Formats: C-alpha cells, sequence, structure tokens
C-alpha cells in the first residue's frame, strides 16, 4: 500500500468529489427549476 | 582615404539616404512629405486662422527665461534669496501632483484597488520609495535668509505636490560629509541620490532634517556673500 | 490583434466598438415594436436556457 | 508657461523676474515665516535656560504676552461671569509661563 | 393549464441573473450599471399581441416584401440556429469591425489620453479647454459608428436583399409574412426547418 | 506510476530554474547568461513534464531550442567582433557595427525570454496553466517558478543593452580598426552575408515551425498524432474554459513582470544629463497610461 | 435534433473498430466527445487545409457543422472537467451561493482572494 498508492488514492478522491460538486449543482438547478415553477402555479 | 568613386558600381550617398531615419547627418534635401515641406506648400496654413491659432494657442514667451541672472520674488519683506531649484523643482512637483489624479482616479475606476494597492507596497518599498520619494522629501525646492530672525526659510513639496515652508536656526546648520552617509543610505544615493549634490548636503542638528540642493540649481552670489551665511 | 488574451488577463476587457446590423429598420410602427419587444424576450430566455442547460448537463456522459 | 485655449496676462513675466528691486512677494500655501510656538515648552524637564537659548525664550515671552493681552482685552469685552472663568484660567496660566521664561 | 414557459422563464430569469449576468465593475462601473438598469428595458415576460391584426400582403411593393423577408430571415435565425448555414449566417450576422475601426478607436483614445495629460501637467483646465474635450469625444464617438453603417449599407445589403430573393423564390412571399406578423407560433418557428439546408 | 518521479521532477524542475534564471541575470559574459538560461529552461521543461501535458512540453523544447540557437550564433558574431571578448563590459555602442546582430538579437531574445506578445509566452503561460498543486512543497515549488519566469526579462535587458546601446566601454582598437574610411564600400560588413542569411532563414524556419505547432495542439480542433500514453491531466481545462480565479491570478505574474520591465527600463543608477527628463518621462507615461486605459474602458 | 451535447447530427455512436479506422488521439479518445470529433475529423481529412487557415479561419469554413456540435462537446466536457460553471457562480456572488448552496462540497472551502475585494 506504499508507493505511488497514496497518488492514485489522491487523485481518485478528487476526481470523486468533482464529480460530486457537478451532481450537487445539477441538484441545485432542478431545485431551482421546481421552486420558481410552484411560485408561479402558486399565482 | 576613399575610393569608392574609383568603382561605377560601389554604393553612393544617394544608396546610403535611407539610413537618415537611423543615423544622424545634417539635411541634405527636403522631401515632399516632410512636415516643414508639407506646411509651406499647402496654402490653408498660411491663413491667418491658422497663424493666431500658431501665435496663441501654445506655450507662451513669456514663461520664457530671459536672463541668466534670476530674483525671484522674496519671500518675506526683508528676507534675501540664496538658493533656487529650476528643473527638479518642477519635476518632482508634477511626479508628487498625480497622487491627486491617479490615486483618487484609481480607487473610482480600477476594479480591484485592493489588488491595485498591493501591487504598489512593494513596489513603494523597493526601486520608487529611495528612487524619487525620500529624494523629493528632503530636496530644497528655494532657499532664503530672514536676517531679523537670523533663520533660513527652506521650501519643500509634500504629498499631492503641496508646498510648504519651514525655518532653521542658522546656528543649528552643519555640513554632513557624504562618507558619513553614503554606506547609511546606499540604496538611496545608488538609484536616487543622482539628481542632487552629493558632497553639498546639509543638515539641521536640532531637527535632524536634511538638505538637498539640485545640481542644475541657481545660487545668488550675494546671498552666498552675506556675512550671516559666512 | 489575433491572441487579446494577455490584453483581457493583464487590464480587462475595454468597451467594444459598437457592431449591429440595421435589420429591424426594414418594419416600421408597432410591427416592429412587438417584434422587438419578441426578439429581446427571446435573447434573455435563450441566455437563461444555455445556463440552465450547461448546469443540468453534468450526468450526458455515462 | 504651457496653455491651450488660454490667454495668460496675469502671469508675472520674465523679465521683471530678471530685473532687481521688482517688489515681488511671494505668498505660498503653508507658510510659516514667524518661529512662533517653536519654542513654547509648557513642561520642562529641566531649567529653560539650560535648553534654550535668549532668543527662543524671547520669542515664546512675547507670544505668551500677546496672548495675554488679547485674553485681557476679552474679559474686558465680555460680561457673564461665567464664562469669564475660563478666559481668567487661560490669562493666569499665560502670566505664569510669561513670569517662568522672563526669569530665565 | 400547464405552467407557462415564459413566466417561469421569467421568474428564474430574476432568480438566477446574479450567476450568469454579473461582472466586476469598479464604483464607476456600478454606477453606471445602476444608471442603465434604472432606465433599462424590462423583460416582458408576455407580450399582448391581439391589438395589431395584420396588413394586407397585396398592399407592399414587392420591395418592402423583400425587406420584411430579411427581417423574417433575422427573426427565423434568432429562434433557431439550425435553419441557415455558415454563409448565410455570416451574411445576417453584422459584418465584423476591422483593424481600420479598431485603429481609429485607439488612435481616439491616445490622443484624448495625450490632451488630458497635457491639460493635467500645465493645470490648462477651463470652460474653453473643457468644451474642447467634449465636443471631440462626441465627434468620436459620432464617427465610431460610421464604418458599422457604411458596411451594412453597402456590402450587408445587396448580400441580404439576394439572400431573401433567394428565400422567396424557395418558400414564397406568404410564407415569411406569416413570421413577419407577430402572431406567429415561436414554437412552430423553433420546430421549423428550412428547405435549402442539406441538414 | 512512479512515486520519486512525482515527488522529485517538480521540485528539482523549479529549484533549477530559480537558481538558472537568477545567476542568468547576475551574470556579465553572454556565453555564461546563455549557459545559465539553458539550464532555467531545462528546469521549466522539467516541470513542464511533472505537470504532464507532453504537447505543452514538446512546445516548450521546440521554442526554447530555436531561439536559444538564434540567440548563441548572434553572441557568437559579437564576440568574433569583439575579438573573443564574450564579457559585455568590454562591449559598447556595437549596435552600428553589427546592425544586423542587433537586430537578430532583439527578436531572438524577446521570444526566447518569456515575455508578452511574443511567441514564447505561451509556454510559460501552459507550464502555469498546467502546473499541479497537490505537491507537499508547493510553496516552494511555487515561489521558485516564479523567480525564475521574471528572471527572464533582466537577462535578455543586460544583455541585449550592455552589447549594443550601452556607452563604448570596449578597446580603442575594436572601434578604430573598423571605423576607418577606407573600408566604407557597398561590401562593407564587420559579419558574413551568410551567417546573416543562415540566422534569418532560421528566424523564419522557427516562426513558422512553432506556428505548426500551435496549431497542431493549442487549437479548438485537436490535431496532434498519438502520444501513446493513457495519463490525462486536465491541464486543458484552464486553457479552453478559465475560470476567474485563475485568469485573475496570471494577472499577478503579469503585473510583476510589467513592474520588472519598468524597473530596468527608466531606472537610473548613473549620473546623466537626461535624469530630470527621465523622470518627467516616467511621470508622463504613467499619466498617460491612466487616461488611455479611462478612455478604452469606459468613454471609448 | 434535439439531442445531448455529447450526440453528433446523425446520432450515431461509432464503434472501436471505427474509432481505430478513424484512429483518435488518446487526448479525445479519454473524454465523452468521440462521437462528435469524428465526423469533423473525416470532414478535415476529406477536404484538407494548411494550418495558416485553420488558424485564420473562426468557423473552420467547410467543416463548420460538424464544428459547431464538437464545439459544443468540447465546451461542456472542458467546463464539467474544471467545474467552472459553479466556480465562476460563487466567484460572482459567494454570499448568495452559500444561501441558496449550489455545491456545498466546493462552498464550505472556496475563499475568494483577498485582493480581488470587488
Ligand atoms: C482600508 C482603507 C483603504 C483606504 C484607501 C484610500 C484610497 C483613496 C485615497 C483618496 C485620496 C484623495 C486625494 C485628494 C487629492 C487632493 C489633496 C490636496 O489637498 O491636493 C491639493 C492640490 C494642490 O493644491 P494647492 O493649493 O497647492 O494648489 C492648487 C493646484 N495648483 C497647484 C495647480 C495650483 O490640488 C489638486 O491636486 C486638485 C485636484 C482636484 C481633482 C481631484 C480629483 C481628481 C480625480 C477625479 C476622479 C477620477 C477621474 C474621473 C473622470 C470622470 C470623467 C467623466
Ligand atoms: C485602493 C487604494 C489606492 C490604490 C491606488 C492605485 C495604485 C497606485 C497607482 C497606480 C497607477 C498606475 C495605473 C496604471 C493603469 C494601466 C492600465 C490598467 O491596467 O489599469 C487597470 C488595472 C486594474 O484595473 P481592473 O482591476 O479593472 O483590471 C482587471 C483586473 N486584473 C487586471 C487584475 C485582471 O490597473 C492595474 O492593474 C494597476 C496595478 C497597480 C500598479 C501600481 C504601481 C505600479 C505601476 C507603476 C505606474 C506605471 C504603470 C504603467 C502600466 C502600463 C501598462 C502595462
Ligand atoms: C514584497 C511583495 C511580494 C513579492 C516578493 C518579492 C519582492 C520583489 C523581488 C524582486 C527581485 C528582482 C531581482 C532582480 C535581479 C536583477 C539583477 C541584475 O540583472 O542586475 C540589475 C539589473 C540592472 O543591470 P544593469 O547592467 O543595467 O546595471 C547594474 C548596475 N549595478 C551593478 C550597479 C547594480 O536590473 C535592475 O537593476 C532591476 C532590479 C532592481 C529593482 C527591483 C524592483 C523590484 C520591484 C518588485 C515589484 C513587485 C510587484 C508586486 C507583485 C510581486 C509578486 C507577484
Ligand atoms: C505611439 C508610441 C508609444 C506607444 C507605447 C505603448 C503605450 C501603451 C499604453 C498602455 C496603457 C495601459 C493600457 C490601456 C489600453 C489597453 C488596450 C487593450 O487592452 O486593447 C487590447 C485590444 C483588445 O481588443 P478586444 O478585446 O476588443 O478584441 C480584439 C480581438 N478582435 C480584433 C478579434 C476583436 O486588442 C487590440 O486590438 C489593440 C489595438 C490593436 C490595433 C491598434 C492600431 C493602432 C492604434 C493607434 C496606436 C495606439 C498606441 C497605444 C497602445 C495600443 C496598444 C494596443
Ligand atoms: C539549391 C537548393 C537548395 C535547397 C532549397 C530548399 C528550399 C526549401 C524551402 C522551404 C523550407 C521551409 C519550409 C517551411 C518551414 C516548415 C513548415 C512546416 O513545419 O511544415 C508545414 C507544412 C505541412 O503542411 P501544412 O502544415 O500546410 O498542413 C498540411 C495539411 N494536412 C495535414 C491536412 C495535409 O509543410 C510545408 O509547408 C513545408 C513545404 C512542404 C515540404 C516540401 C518537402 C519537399 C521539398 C522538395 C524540393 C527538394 C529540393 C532538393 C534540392 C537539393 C539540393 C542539393
Ligand atoms: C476656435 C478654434 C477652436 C480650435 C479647437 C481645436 C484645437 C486643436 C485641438 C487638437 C490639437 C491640440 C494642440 C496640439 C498640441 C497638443 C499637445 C499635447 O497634447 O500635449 C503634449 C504632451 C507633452 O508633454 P507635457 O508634459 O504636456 O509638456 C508640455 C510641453 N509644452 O504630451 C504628453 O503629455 C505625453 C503623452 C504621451 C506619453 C507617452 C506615450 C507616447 C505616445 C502618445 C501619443 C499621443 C498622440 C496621439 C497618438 C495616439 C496613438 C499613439
Ligand atoms: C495600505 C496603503 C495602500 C497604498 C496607499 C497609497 C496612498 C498614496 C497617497 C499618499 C498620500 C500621503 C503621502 C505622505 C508623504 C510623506 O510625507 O510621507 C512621510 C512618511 C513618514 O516619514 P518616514 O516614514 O520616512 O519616517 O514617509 C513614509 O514613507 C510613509 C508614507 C508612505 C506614503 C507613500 C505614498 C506614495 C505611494 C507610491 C506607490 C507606488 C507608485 C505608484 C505609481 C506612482
Amino acid at each position: 500500500k506504499n508507493g505511488i498508492r497514496d497518488v492514485i488514492d489522491s487523485l481518485n478522491a478528487d476526481a470523486g468529489k468533482r464529480k460530486l460538486i457537478n451532481l450537487e449543482a445539477k441538484n441545485f438547478i432542478e431545485r431551482v427549476e421546481k421552486e420558481c415553477e410552484q411560485r408561479i402555479l402558486k399565482k | 582615404g576613399d575610393i569608392r568613386h574609383k568603382f561605377s558600381n560601389e554604393i553612393t550617398d544617394d544608396d546610403y539616404d535611407y539610413q537618415r531615419a537611423m543615423h544622424v547627418k545634417p539635411p541634405k534635401e527636403e522631401s515632399l512629405f516632410q512636415l516643414t515641406n508639407i506646411l509651406s506648400s499647402v496654402p490653408v496654413f498660411k491663413t491667418r486662422f491658422f497663424l493666431d491659432f500658431i501665435a496663441r494657442n501654445l506655450d507662451t514667451n513669456s514663461a520664457v527665461s530671459t536672463s541668466d541672472f534670476v530674483a525671484p520674488p522674496r519671500v518675506h519683506e526683508n528676507s534675501f534669496f540664496v538658493y533656487h531649484s529650476r528643473e527638479l523643482g518642477n519635476v518632482i512637483r508634477k511626479y508628487r501632483s498625480l497622487e491627486s489624479i491617479v490615486l483618487p482616479g484609481a480607487l473610482l475606476t480600477f476594479t480591484y484597488p485592493l489588488f491595485a494597492a498591493f501591487v504598489a507596497i512593494p513596489s513603494y518599498y523597493f526601486m520608487f520609495n529611495a528612487k524619487i520619494y525620500e529624494m523629493s522629501r528632503r530636496f530644497v525646492v528655494r532657499m532664503d535668509v530672514l536676517p531679523h530672525l537670523e533663520m533660513i526659510s527652506v521650501q519643500r513639496i509634500g504629498a499631492f505636490g503641496i508646498l510648504y515652508t519651514k525655518l532653521h536656526r542658522i546656528q543649528d546648520l552643519e555640513y554632513v560629509p557624504f562618507d558619513q552617509v553614503k554606506e547609511q543610505e546606499n540604496y538611496l544615493w545608488a538609484i536616487g541620490g543622482h539628481g542632487v549634490d552629493n558632497q553639498l548636503i546639509f543638515k539641521d542638528r536640532s531637527t535632524g532634517e536634511f538638505f538637498y540642493f539640485e545640481r542644475q540649481g541657481v545660487w545668488d552670489a550675494k546671498g552666498l556673500n552675506h556675512p550671516l551665511l559666512n | 490583434y489575433l491572441e487579446p488574451s494577455y490584453f483581457h488577463e493583464t487590464f480587462g476587457h475595454m468597451s467594444q466598438p459598437p457592431k449591429y446590423d440595421l435589420i429591424d429598420s426594414n418594419i416600421n410602427g408597432v410591427e416592429k415594436k412587438l417584434n422587438k419587444q419578441i426578439l429581446h424576450r427571446e435573447h434573455n430566455e435563450h441566455k437563461l436556457d444555455g445556463f440552465v442547460s450547461m448546469f443540468k448537463g453534468s450526468d450526458v456522459a455515462k | 508657461m504651457s496653455g491651450l485655449l488660454r490667454n495668460f496676462e496675469k502671469l508675472v513675466c520674465q523679465s521683471q523676474l530678471s530685473k532687481a528691486g521688482h517688489k515681488l512677494l511671494l505668498r505660498s500655501p503653508n507658510s510659516t515665516l514667524h518661529p512662533t510656538a517653536f519654542y513654547y515648552k509648557r513642561n520642562s524637564s529641566q531649567r529653560l535656560a539650560n535648553e534654550m537659548d535668549v532668543f527662543q525664550l524671547g520669542l515664546a515671552a512675547a507670544a505668551l504676552t500677546r496672548q495675554a493681552n488679547n485674553y485681557a482685552q476679552l474679559l474686558d469685552q465680555v460680561d457673564k461671569e461665567a464664562v469669564r472663568e475660563e478666559v481668567q484660567e487661560r490669562i493666569t496660566q499665560n502670566h505664569s509661563d510669561l513670569n517662568v521664561y522672563f526669569g530665565e | 393549464s400547464n405552467v407557462d414557459q415564459h413566466e417561469l422563464k421569467a421568474e428564474m430569469i430574476k432568480e438566477l441573473s446574479h450567476y450568469y449576468d454579473h461582472h466586476d465593475l469598479s464604483l464607476f462601473g456600478k454606477v453606471q450599471h445602476f444608471v442603465e438598469h434604472l432606465l433599462e428595458e424590462k423583460h416582458h415576460a408576455k407580450i399582448n399581441t391581439s391589438n395589431f391584426d395584420q396588413k394586407k400582403l397585396e398592399n407592399f411593393s414587392e420591395s418592402k416584401q423583400i425587406s420584411r423577408t430579411v427581417f423574417a430571415l433575422k427573426k427565423i435565425k434568432t429562434f433557431n440556429h439550425d435553419f441557415f448555414t455558415s454563409e448565410e449566417e455570416m451574411i445576417l450576422e453584422p459584418l465584423p469591425l476591422g483593424i481600420l475601426t479598431y485603429g481609429l478607436k485607439y488612435a481616439f483614445a491616445g490622443v484624448d489620453a495625450a490632451l488630458l495629460t497635457y491639460f493635467w501637467r500645465n493645470w490648462n483646465f477651463n470652460v474653453r479647454t473643457i468644451g474642447l474635450l467634449g465636443g471631440l469625444v462626441g465627434i468620436q464617438m459620432a464617427t465610431l459608428h460610421i464604418p458599422n453603417l457604411v458596411n451594412e449599407v453597402v456590402i450587408q445589403t445587396p448580400r441580404r436583399r439576394a439572400l431573401a430573393k433567394k428565400y422567396i423564390s424557395a418558400y414564397g412571399p406568404q410564407f415569411f409574412h406569416d413570421i413577419v406578423n407577430p402572431k406567429y407560433d415561436i414554437e412552430h418557428l423553433r420546430h421549423l426547418q428550412n428547405k435549402l439546408n442539406p441538414y | 506510476l512512479s512515486k520519486y518521479a512525482y515527488f522529485i521532477l517538480p521540485l528539482i524542475g523549479s529549484v533549477t530554474a530559480f537558481y538558472g534564471g537568477l545567476v542568468s541575470a547576475f551574470q556579465s559574459d553572454t556565453k555564461k547568461t546563455l549557459a545559465y538560461s539553458t539550464i532555467s529552461h531545462c528546469g521549466f521543461l522539467m516541470v513542464s513534464y511533472s505537470t504532464g501535458v507532453l504537447e505543452f512540453v514538446i512546445l516548450y523544447l521546440y521554442v526554447h531550442g530555436f531561439f536559444k540557437a538564434a540567440t548563441f550564433l548572434c553572441v557568437g558574431n559579437v564576440n568574433r567582433f569583439n575579438r573573443n571578448i564574450q564579457d559585455f563590459k568590454r562591449m559598447g555602442g556595437f549596435y552600428k557595427y553589427l546592425p544586423f546582430e542587433c537586430l537578430a538579437s532583439f527578436v531572438c531574445m524577446i521570444n526566447l525570454s518569456g515575455l508578452p506578445l511574443t511567441l514564447g509566452f505561451y509556454i510559460k503561460h501552459l507550464l502555469f496553466i498546467g502546473l499541479v498543486e497537490s505537491y507537499t512543497l508547493y510553496p516552494l515549488i511555487f515561489s521558485s517558478l516564479i523567480l525564475g519566469a521574471i528572471a527572464g526579462v533582466f537577462y535578455s535587458y543586460r544583455l541585449f543593452y550592455s552589447i549594443f546601446f550601452d556607452t563604448k566601454k570596449g578597446k580603442k582598437a575594436i572601434y578604430l580598426q573598423a571605423s576607418r574610411i577606407i573600408l566604407n564600400s557597398k561590401f562593407y560588413s564587420n559579419t558574413s552575408l551568410a551567417s546573416n542569411l543562415s540566422i534569418t532563414f532560421l528566424v523564419l524556419i522557427s516562426y513558422t515551425v512553432i506556428l505548426y505547432l500551435y496549431c497542431t495542439t493549442l487549437n479548438n480542433y485537436y490535431s496532434l498524432s498519438d502520444l501513446k500514453s493513457i495519463y490525462i491531466n486536465n491541464a486543458y481545462s484552464y486553457f479552453y474554459k478559465p475560470d476567474y480565479n485563475f485568469l485573475n491570478a496570471v494577472s499577478i505574474l503579469n503585473w510583476f513582470v510589467i513592474i520588472l520591465l519598468i524597473s530596468v527600463i527608466y531606472l537610473n543608477w548613473r549620473w546623466s544629463y537626461y535624469y530630470t527628463k527621465s523622470i518627467d518621462s516616467l511621470s508622463k507615461f504613467i499619466l498617460f497610461s491612466f487616461f488611455f486605459f479611462i478612455f478604452s474602458k469606459y468613454i471609448l | 435534433g434535439h439531442g445531448a451535447w455529447n450526440e453528433n447530427q446523425q446520432h450515431y455512436k461509432y464503434s472501436k473498430e471505427e474509432i481505430e479506422a478513424y484512429q483518435v488521439p488518446m487526448r479525445i479518445k479519454a473524454g465523452p466527445c468521440v462521437d462528435t470529433y469524428i465526423p469533423l475529423k473525416k470532414c478535415f481529412q476529406e477536404n484538407p487545409t494548411s494550418f495558416a487557415a485553420k488558424m485564420l479561419d473562426g468557423r473552420k469554413g467547410k467543416c463548420a457543422k460538424e464544428f459547431k456540435y464538437y464545439n459544443t462537446c468540447l465546451n461542456h466536457w472542458q467546463t464539467y472537467e474544471n467545474n467552472s460553471h459553479v466556480t465562476n457562480a460563487y466567484w460572482a456572488d459567494t454570499s448568495k451561493a452559500n444561501a441558496d448552496g449550489i455545491s456545498n462540497t466546493y462552498g464550505g472551502s472556496f475563499r475568494k482572494g483577498l485582493a480581488w475585494l470587488n
């Protein structure tokens, strides 16, 4: 578990974090769209 | 010594004329597109309208010096002038005046005034402070002597180009040899001390303030020979 | 000229000289007014659509 | 000197400056041509004579005397007593300082 | 019945403009942006197009018809971007500015900067100089538009007219007259397809 | 797949870059200056390989090789004229005696030393784009890289100015032997026509090849041949769609270089008849720059 | 039409043999824009052009129809790789972004430089 293992693990963790950030951004845009739709309907 | 004439295909001054842009030679002929030729040929510039515009809207002859002797207005009704700075004083004034336009303008115009300040700070502390600012602070714009007080009035340029005058007793003036200060302020004299005289530095012992005199500054023979200063 | 990236990142984006087409001048009156309003609405909607599409399409590549 | 769309009629010609005895006075900002208040030390860690010269002491004494005379005029031209107490206190301080300086 | 697309888009614009339509401005830039947003054009989500009915096609003189067809082509391009090919898109867009225009603009900027530097250094500020600066700046701003007008009136105009004639021959004047009419369905315009485009 | 490579390539590359750049800046001999500049650029190449964009490494290699060779040829002509004295403390006012060398050296040096608006700026820009940030010694690595990158300006300016446009410091013989009127001829030159043509063609071909490589790699359509590597660094993301953070970060180095250029130009180390006028010119330049920026951004 | 940014005009997905034939550099093959890249490469092969023309032509001349899809795919690919669409939003308004967290993962560690205090 030594050598380039640490670098590979760090790269994998960073890639996972970036994917999570993209997914959270997608969830945010969906939530904003839903909130706007509900506000329009409730008027 | 020149043998170019012995050959028919040798280079000629007509061939070298193109180097007059990069090489300094006295004028030989005027091209059709020179400013002088254009102005002297085109009849538009001969119009009294253009002539009067030239005569009025430009630097005036009144401000042009007319003699090698200058008697600037007295600072005090009883004082007499000794030293005055001509060109470096004006240059320092115009440089320090930038703090009244660039600085507020930078604040109101730059998207990141903090970035501008962070860049300026180290720039000021290295290669700018010692370069210009300290020399200007210690620069003597004008020096007069008030005999009733037995004092000397020294005019200095402040922040934003403001001019302020201060009094120093003649009994408190001393000569500081350049050897005693060269090591202390090598950088200042290295990059910014060229304008002012190195061997004619004086200081006020009481206040510990220096006086830098411009190399291209005018001195008064009568002021120097006055008994108070001798 | 062709690579102003250094200028953009060293001084910022300077004012751009005017650039537009006079196609809209062909129509006049209420027709022109309504069409101009529709085009303005379409441009704003297009900007928003680009933004939302960029945000949503994160999962397009499986 | 230099200008565009301007007239320099009010400018001082260099001919007068070249001439001697032209009777021109210079008024410049932040000009202090009188040394009053330079050597006025309210509190002295030692005798004022040791540290200062007769010239400095005389300047301080003249300034204090003028200020005290002005405050005496204020006393004469003021009526309310409560406001007059501050003037009297300032005059007393000036008189004490003048006495010590003149003794030195 | 269903949530209105225009209203939903207007709400989303109001909510999300701060992200995709915000830049970093100085204090002067922020003041100018505030003035512009005060004297702005409101984002009308809904436009009432039930008052202006139409004009009869026969009224036009076959030149206004071509001009209206040019406008219809512009509208089609704005709504759906796959209708026109690259060359037709270039024809419809404003002609890009050139070195002449850019150099003229920056020479104007340079002369103005030199004049301001001279005025500050010599303290030559007065009514006449300020008026000269204002007039020069105004003349420069007016002139900066001249290259664009010349381009549009000389080069683009005949090309756009030729394209309009080609498309009129392809489809018919009424097809583009309907598009010019504001009542035309924007969704149908978006989903429209071009006969002359190989795609 | 080398842990040792990951740790060693960036650190040694950046240290070598800084060391070579500063030593070259402080150097006084032409060949020594070029040698230390070569050391610095090799350090930069190591750091680029550490970033892991082989295209950037190849571009850096090509740019450095071409312009280093051209500058070496120019300084060789200068040394031959100066009679094998390679130190520019004995070189001065050579612009007129070696006209071609002066201009060729100007072009070659501005390209070699990464300077704004030159073919050699993009290599350093891409290196900083690709620089990795997961290193433990990242502070030292980044500081050394910045110092090495800025060091180019000083050595380029010193070499060019001292060789060509400085006061005449060389022996009287060097100038007198060539200033004799008898030598005035259509054939007159202190260098070789073949040498001038060789340098000109080298510069032209280097420009063309560098442009071809830039089109192949840095263009929107990637048309480079396969590199036979399966390691993708993601560095091209900050070249295609850079963010505001990185765009403003690059400005720090840009303005550092600007201040250094202003220092090497307007800074006076010796008394001159033009001291006051030089300060005045600096003031004029500052004020004019401010007003020009104002008009360009706001008043148009 | 109406396809996602990764799909091409024909909505055709190329197989491994086709990729090997129209050999794609690993740099592009790693990303998701192989489908949009291959038509552009085929068009360039059919209509070869000089590197000067490629640099000076802003619409890729003849190969503009395919370059539109490729450019859209490239923009989306790079934006998602560097997370610039979220970083720019946080830069524009950090306070509002935290108020309605676009991505708490990035928000919790984001810290704009003190110099860029617009
Ligand atoms: C964390 C805290 C951060 C703090 C950061 C602070 C940043 C902001 C710093 C503010 C500095 C303010 C400087 C004040 C300058 C004046 C000082 C002074 O007394 O000098 C008097 C000096 C000298 O006065 P004097 O009395 O010796 O003589 C008068 C002038 N002469 C010498 C010519 C006779 O006078 C001036 O310089 C007058 C300047 C007037 C104009 C000042 C504003 C110019 C910029 C305007 C905005 C930008 C341009 C906008 C253009 C718009 C076009 C549409
Ligand atoms: C807030 C406290 C007060 C701050 C005072 C401002 C700093 C001190 C005075 C600076 C005067 C010099 C201004 C030059 C402006 C040049 C145009 C420009 O880029 O302005 C916008 C930019 C900033 O406008 P911005 O913030 O909108 O730009 C976008 C942000 N960047 C550029 C980072 C991407 O100006 C600067 O970056 C100035 C940096 C500070 C300079 C400090 C002094 C060193 C330079 C000596 C003077 C001569 C410089 C000549 C430069 C010529 C061009 C390379
Ligand atoms: C503190 C702020 C953060 C940054 C930290 C770093 C501070 C700046 C450090 C700069 C070091 C530069 C070393 C250059 C050595 C050149 C040696 C050489 O060739 O001989 C001298 C050559 C001249 O060679 P010459 O041949 O013409 O004459 C030599 C004359 N003698 C030998 C007598 C000295 O060049 C110079 O003189 C210029 C260097 C001195 C001036 C340095 C000014 C620094 C300004 C810093 C601005 C910072 C901006 C803000 C942002 C910075 C961070 C991003
Ligand atoms: C005349 C001799 C002395 C000159 C010495 C140099 C003076 C430098 C002063 C710098 C002051 C501080 C920066 C303020 C100006 C910022 C300008 C900028 O960023 O524009 C980039 C701009 C950015 O433009 P853009 O971002 O709108 O897009 C450019 C790309 N195209 C064309 C496709 C749209 O790039 C340019 O195009 C610059 C102008 C190129 C053509 C100029 C022709 C000559 C004009 C008259 C001479 C002007 C001389 C002054 C210097 C000009 C420099 C371009
Ligand atoms: C007495 C003869 C003396 C020798 C004369 C030789 C003259 C050579 C003149 C050209 C040299 C410089 C070329 C430009 C620099 C390189 C550019 C580059 O990187 O390539 C990009 C381009 C490559 O093409 P491209 O970059 O335009 O893109 C191609 C597009 N695709 C990929 C789609 C196909 O190459 C060139 O432009 C270089 C010229 C073509 C190659 C010519 C090789 C054959 C030469 C035939 C003549 C043989 C003479 C023999 C004489 C023998 C004497 C003993
Ligand atoms: C009823 C009649 C009405 C008539 C109305 C119209 C009248 C005419 C209006 C236009 C002509 C104005 C008069 C012509 C002279 C203008 C001079 C000028 O603008 O100032 C020059 C100034 C010189 O420096 P300064 O410190 O002011 O020294 C004073 C010397 N007397 O310059 C400076 O300060 C230096 C600025 C430059 C700094 C370095 C950069 C060099 C390049 C600057 C180029 C500027 C010129 C334009 C070109 C831009 C593109 C390069
Ligand atoms: C956080 C600060 C950010 C930067 C702020 C800049 C303010 C500029 C205006 C200053 C006005 C007051 C000046 C006082 C002068 C004085 O008598 O200053 C006297 C002071 C005090 O005396 P001493 O420190 O020598 O003992 O001297 C100083 O050194 C401290 C003040 C320094 C002020 C420097 C101002 C010039 C800055 C130049 C920046 C770089 C160049 C930019 C392009 C031209």
